[PDB]
């Protein structure tokens, strides 16, 4: 029944500090450990026992403690610094580990141009008697029988998605709809 | 430099038992305390529990203390997790961590881990009824798996760089399928993947 | 001689009676490189190996009482070692089982007279000073201790 408060997300541009806290009951009285997660990734312990700081963690990153609320100061923010951030407490009186609920990051930030690449089926494919467009978007920061999937970041601070478009091999027999690139497929 | 593998299924049918092992690389297991946090899809992170290396001593989460049990084999570096009458709510990432703690007599603050400091890779387990299929592989192109994930390694690992491998996207079907990304090699210098749920290997 | 040499030695009487596998020794230096145990103390070091495992058999204390100084490094992170002269292993089932003796050994390094008396009188002096001291202790109960738990090992 004990829960860690922090904000669902921050945004802060290049060049900064950041300050992101987390409450809860005598979170004086407890140690404090700060996790940072990116996408794809196991969360990485940033600071431990309120100040201290795991090796290998850029002094950048630090944290401090004030009466029942805890806080993170990542100084010198960077674009890789994008991660969301929790919290942890151990908390006596009901023997768990209560994790913080998470701080979203990423920052606004420089603009880039959106990338994309279409291949056509294959000959086993079409041999098996099925056939597939894959629609490759390998970067782009920020007709039916289709699909497409969500906006996923990248490990170059940027995002991807492919669509794909599936038909028939007699309908092959009988062009990406994304500025706005496209490509051509010609048996 | 305290390396955790996770290992276990992937795939579990719903009211069966989830068996995970970690296999740590560390060096010294005997000594510490090593855990269990696991992670729905877009969600925070849940304690499962924790156990001594050398045996004798658990630490579980209070509420799933009825569903979970612990154990080591010190000998082989390895600790496992028995998560019971799965449901799909226990779908989630589950990863394995070694304690951090900061003992201080004179002061009375013996809590055995405060923290956990090194974390492993984490592995994906669905709770579904459905069964396992192997990819079909074509030139890369990987379509009609399940569950997640498959695994993009181009000249047999010699190629890392230029290579972009694509989220995965889940067919109507209740499948899986992705893909994965010079002028004048041509001639001069396959992809390999393997889906581990289906214990499936194409290198081609 | 090195902090091996001593935990290997009072190691030894609970490996006869039958108290830890034979292997004990290997896992309370394991541990001791892991979580160092070595304290400051009015004249002496003391330190406190222990190893914690489902290969202990009964909870004990080995006390070690050193002629010459041996350096156990420090249970706070400090740059100098601790040079010990009094050592007391620990063999327990549970880390609760730990704790408890943890906590009442303080109160004996806290105890001058209690721990200068030890550096000077003879095993069967000490073993009676401990095993009164245990027995005004009931959270202590359980515990083994011996007359062959108690020796003056020496550099």
């Amino acid at each position: 029944s004990y829960e860690l408060t922090q904000p669902p997300s921050m945004s802060v541009s290049p060049g900064q500090t950041a300050r992101i806290t987390c409450g809860g009951d005598n979170l004086g009285s407890k140690y404090v450990h700060w996790y940072q997660q990116k996408p794809a990734q196991a969360p990485v312990l940033v600071i431990y026992y309120d100040s201290d700081r795991p090796s290998g963690i850029p002094e950048r990153f630090s944290g401090s403690k004030s009466g029942n609320t805890a806080t993170l100061t990542i100084s010198g923010v960077e674009a890789g610094d994008e991660a969301d951030y929790y919290c942890q407490v151990w908390d006596s009186s009901s023997d768990h580990y209560i994790f913080g609920a998470g701080t979203r990051l990423t920052v606004g930030q420089p603009k880039a141009a959106p990338s994309v690449t279409l291949f056509p089926p294959s000959s086993e494919e079409l041999q098996a008697n099925k056939a597939t467009l894959v629609c490759l978007i390998s970067d782009f920061y920020p007709k039916a029988g289709v699909e497409t999937t969500t906006p996923s970041k990248q490990s170059n601070n940027k995002y991807a998605a492919s669509s794909y478009l599936s038909l028939t091999p007699e309908q092959w027999k009988s062009s990406c709809q994304v500025s706005t690139v496209e490509k051509t497929v010609a048996p | 430099q305290v390396q955790l593998q996770e290992s276990g299924p992937g795939l579990v049918k719903p009211s069966e038992t989830l068996s995970l092992t970690c296999a740590v690389s560390g060096g010294s297991f005997s000594s510490d305390w090593w855990g269990w946090i696991r992670q729905p899809p877009g969600k925070g992170l849940e304690w499962i529990g924790t156990i001594y290396g050398s045996g004798g001593s658990n630490y579980l989460n209070p509420s799933l203390k009825s569903r979970v049990t612990l154990s080591v084999d010190t000998s082989k570096n390895q600790f496992s997790l028995r998560l019971s009458s799965v449901t799909a709510a226990d779908t989630a990432v589950y990863y394995c961590a070694r304690g951090s703690g900061r003992y201080n007599i004179w002061t009375g603050y013996y809590t055995p881990f405060d923290a956990f400091d090194f974390w492993g890779r984490g592995l994906r387990v669905t709770v579904s009824s459905a069964s396992t299929k192997g990819p079909s592989v074509f030139p890369c192109l990987v379509k009609d798996y399940f569950p997640e994930p498959v695994t993009v390694s181009w000249n047999s690992g010699a190629l890392t760089s230029g290579v972009h491998t694509f989220p995965a996207v889940l067919q109507s079907s209740g499948l899986y399928s992705l893909s994965s990304v010079p002028s004048s090699s041509l001639g001069t210098q396959i992809c390999n993947v393997n889906h581990k749920p289906s214990n499936t290997k194409v290198d081609k | 001689v090195t902090q091996e040499d001593i935990i290997r030695a009072l190691a030894s009487p609970l490996i006869k009676d039958g108290m830890v596998d034979e292997d004990f020794a290997e896992y309370v230096i394991a541990r001791e490189d892991r979580s160092p145990t070595g304290l400051q103390a009015k004249g002496v070091g003391v330190a406190i190996p222990h190893t914690l495992g489902d290969y202990v058999r009964d909870n004990a204390i080995s006390v070690g009482i050193l002629d010459k100084p041996v350096n156990f490094e420090g249970w706070y992170q400090s740059p100098d070692p601790v040079p010990v002269r009094v050592v007391f292993m620990l063999a327990g089932r549970t880390w609760d089982d730990i704790v408890i003796v943890l906590k009442w050994l303080k109160d004996v390094i806290l105890d001058e007279e209690f721990m200068k008396r030890l550096l000077t009188m003879s095993d069967e002096e000490i073993y009676r000073q401990i095993y009164t001291r245990i027995s005004k202790a009931p959270q202590l109960s359980g515990i083994n201790f011996k007359r062959e738990y108690v020796r003056h090992l020496g550099t």
